[PDB]
């Protein structure tokens, strides 16, 4: 799905930051 | 072959590749970690820009999508099934298929975690005996051997009493609703007696 | 006696996704009957119909101008 | 019990899905659901691709939940078979509907089955006498063969076909199947009292002794049992086809309903619509349903199938298809009902394989060909007759003019069962008698005899005996009319006299209506 279970993913909600942290310096070379 | 099934059935398409999912990460017993880098990608899709554009485009080719997404899931300590899967969702631009198949997967890990939520919904903030009240009546409700968690809201249309909102189901223990139905089975009488 | 004999029942509710046409797609009502008699907030009522995997098709026993999307 | 036990994912009307977690039932197989009002026997149709089957509910699916546990039968829908259900009513399932016990099963056959191969079937050629006039001339039909009574809403296909049980289902020797398909509930329990009344039907112990089974799907039932009961009544008939190697009878009332009840359920599956509004697959299902209907090396069925036409239209793709499924066609009008003729076969458009020259004889075959002769002559002169009149014809136009109007009030026949309603007693002909009877009509040996008296009489002998008691009553004449109704002598009493024989009823306050509302 409804939109009530799919608007609360606007809020961050990781609780770990492995993969959001190293490949963001990584995509701009990649779409580069 | 062997594949462990699901606790909850669900709808086809976007839940189907969610069942798949959980199915895999069951077997790897990595239920809590594909969450977390399924969280990550909806983070980051949130993020930046060239990465929405590998979903909202339809002008991207599928082999620069293909191997930017293969290229930059080469690293960071990513699980095998997440690699997978966004291989799998960027060959055929299923990209945008990712907030909802979330979703679905927090619903199994949901039946699974046997953790369902509730709200309750009030009009001055709860003491601790209140609490510890609620918490007896609400079970109740329930059907099984379960984690019930009780959130907290503060709403002052209420006078007092309380209203569990168990997204689907609605308990209204409210006095403002007591009167609403107390209203209105007074007038039901005056014009009949 | 109204007061003394008063549990607010439990009820199993639902959204409704898109209205129009005569039918009202109900999200949820996991709980509802094939040809059950539903009742909108709106006071009007309706039948569950067809009951499809991811909605319930509510048929609006009345006026569907007064039904909204939620 | 995980695995085996789907659940119900989503309802359609009469189209319940079911989603299964391993082992999907095969096509054609029943399902049963637990925790329902009734009985609910779904069958599976379609595989939908999710672990998902497409199931037809063989009930009603009022008070379906998308929760709802369906084991598996690993078997189609199996019917009890045997000499034991002679004289039993069933529905699609093989439940006994009529409260006399279960049903005595010798085995238990399933309703999906292959036709008879092509080595199989038999190519024999002999006549049945059924005592009707326009059928024993026109289209005879074949002993083994196929039926169809084609013609809708009020021609009276429902009173002919119970003339036919009466006719040849009591003097055939072996057994008979009523399979009810689609028609109305009050129909199949006057049959059901009708059968015990004259004996091919017992109750008791005595059962075994009777020659007629009953399966019924009847019209009130929804479009998942009416879809099926054809089916059960092949089943029945042929265990005594089959296995037992006896000739039966099977007289399927309303095959419409069949494709009718395919084409409600095929409007849910999400097929694509063919032509008015069928399904796609009306031909191919039924050919598997009316190819089962076969006289085979062992036994015989032979078959009376009635078939409604929609809205009285031919180029129907639902009849139009049915046509090549029959030997012997007997197609009844509505502009013939309608002139008063009954039966109301058209005869210029039933026809059969077995008139033939080689078969039934030149001398049956010339008279049919001479009277449908006729009557095609007269049917080109209509327009004529219509606007300008019958004093401008020909003289030979306006002599077969005659001898039509003679042949067509003479094809009418009272019926042994429609005298409940219409007082002239029924008329058995027989076949030489009938044929001979047409044969002095079309040679002219009673040209100067009255129309009226062709009317509503059996044989050749009764026309002229019609003509003499119509031509009596017009020359009879009574002096003074012979009353002798005053003075009666200790006859009549007064009037008081039989007002105070009367009992008087008394009248219960009022309805009664709230002391038998509480009593619940
Ligand atoms: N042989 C007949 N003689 C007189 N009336 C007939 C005859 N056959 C049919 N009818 C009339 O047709 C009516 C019923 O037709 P029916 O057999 O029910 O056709 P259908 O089943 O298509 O409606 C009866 O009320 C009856 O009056
Ligand atoms: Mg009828």
């Amino acid at each position: 799905a409804d939109a009530k279970a799919l608007d609360e993913l606007r809020k961050p909600k990781f609780s770990s930051k492995y993969l959001i942290q190293h490949v963001s310096q990584k995509l701009i070379p990649a779409v580069k | 072959l062997k594949l462990p099934t699901a606790p909850l059935q669900l709808s086809g398409t976007s839940a189907q590749i969610a069942t798949l999912l959980w199915q895999v990460a069951a077997k790897e017993n990595q239920l809590d970690k594909v969450q977390d880098e399924l969280y990550q990608f909806i983070e980051l899709f949130k993020q930046h820009s060239e990465l929405r554009r590998l979903a909202t485009d339809p002008f991207v080719p599928t082999l620069v999508r293909t191997k930017i997404i293969s290229s930059v899931l080469k690293d960071s300590g990513a699980s095998e099934i997440t690699k997978k899967l966004f291989e799998a969702l960027a060959d055929e631009g299923a990209l945008s298929a990712l907030l909802e198949v979330t979703v679905n997967y927090e619903e199994l890990m949901l039946a699974h975690k046997k953790e369902v939520y509730c709200t309750v919904i009030t009009a001055e903030p709860l003491d601790k005996l209140e609490r510890v009240e609620l918490t007896k009546k609400a079970e109740k409700f329930v059907d099984a051997g379960f984690k019930l968690v009780m959130q907290e809201k503060i709403d002052k249309k209420l006078l007092g009493g309380f209203v569990i909102e168990f997204s689907d189901r609605r308990v209204d223990m409210s006095t403002a609703k007591k009167v609403e139905e107390f209203n209105n089975f007074v007038n039901k009488l005056v014009l009949s007696i | 006696e109204w007061e003394k004999s008063y549990q607010p029942p439990v009820i199993h509710l639902g959204r409704v996704l898109s209205v129009g046409d005569g039918i009202a797609r109900v999200y949820g009502l996991k709980s509802v009957q094939a040809g059950e008699l539903v009742c909108f907030d709106s006071g009007v009522k309706g039948m569950a119909l067809n009951l499809q995997a991811d909605h319930v098709g509510v048929v609006v026993f009345g006026n569907d101008s007064v039904i909204h999307q939620g | 019990p995980a695995i085996d036990a789907g659940y119900v994912s989503q309802v359609i009307g009469p189209v319940v899905d079911v989603r299964f977690d391993g082992e999907l039932p095969s096509i054609l197989s029943s399902l049963e659901v637990e925790g329902h009002s009734v009985r609910l026997v779904l069958e599976v149709a379609q595989h939908m691709g999710d672990n998902t089957v497409r199931c037809i509910a063989m009930d009603s699916t009022d008070g379906l939940v998308r929760g709802q546990k369906v084991v598996d039968t690993g078997s189609p829908i199996k019917v009890p078979v045997g000499r034991g259900t002679l004289g039993r009513i069933m529905n699609v399932i093989g439940e006994p509907v009529d409260e006399q016990g279960p049903i005595d099963a010798a085995d238990i056959w399933s309703i999906h089955r292959e036709a008879p191969e092509f080595t199989e079937q038999s190519t024999e050629q002999e006549i049945l006498v059924t005592g009707i006039k326009v059928v024993d001339l026109l289209a005879p039909y074949q002993r083994g063969g196929k039926i169809g009574l084609f013609g809708g809403a009020g021609v009276g296909k429902t009173v002919l076909i119970m003339e036919l049980i009466n006719n040849v289902a009591k003097a055939h020797g072996g057994f008979s199947v009523f399979a009810g398909v689609g028609e109305r509930t009050r129909e199949g329990n006057d049959l059901y009292r009708e059968m015990i009344e004259s004996g091919v039907i017992k109750l008791g112990a005595e059962r075994g002794n009777s020659k007629c089974t009953l399966v019924y799907g009847q019209m009130n039932e929804p479009p998942g049992a009416r879809a099926r009961v054809a089916l059960t009544g092949l089943t029945v008939a042929e265990y005594f086809r089959d296995i037992e190697g006896q000739d039966v009878l099977l007289f399927v009332d309303n095959i419409f309903r069949f494709t009718q009840a395919n084409s409600e359920v095929s409007a849910l599956l999400g097929r694509i619509p063919s032509a008015v509004g069928y399904q796609p697959t009306l031909a191919t299902d039924l050919g598997g349903l009316q190819e089962r209907i076969t006289t085979t090396t062992k036994g015989s069925i032979t078959s009376v199938q009635a078939v409604y036409v929609p809205a009285d239209d031919l180029t129907d793709p639902a009849p139009a298809t049915t046509f090549a499924h029959l030997d012997a066609t007997t197609v009844l009008s509505r502009s013939i009902a309608e002139l008063g003729i009954y039966p109301a076969v058209d005869p210029l458009d039933s026809t059969s394989r077995m008139l033939n020259p080689n078969v039934i004889g030149a001398e049956h075959y010339n008279v049919a060909r001479g009277v449908q002769k006729v009557l095609q002559d007269y049917k080109n002169l209509q327009d004529i007759i219509a606007i300008l009149g019958m004093d401008e014809l020909s003289e030979e136009d306006k002599l077969t003019v005659a001898r039509a109007r003679k042949i067509q009030r003479f094809l009418s026949q009272p019926f042994q069962v429609a005298e409940v309603f219409t007082g002239t007693p029924g008329k058995y002909v027989d076949l030489a008698d009938t044929i001979s009877g047409f044969q002095g009509v079309l040679t002219g040996k009673y040209d100067d005899l009255p129309e009226m008296a062709f009317y509503m009489v059996g044989d050749i002998k009764e026309v002229k005996e019609k003509a003499d008691k119509m031509a009596k009553d017009i020359a009879s004449r009574k002096e003074a009319d012979n009353k002798k109704v005053s003075e009666e002598l200790k006859d009549i009493p007064s009037l008081d006299k039989l007002v105070s024989e009367i009992k008087e009823v008394v009248i219960e306050e009022d309805d009664g209506l709230e002391e038998d509302f509480k009593a619940e």
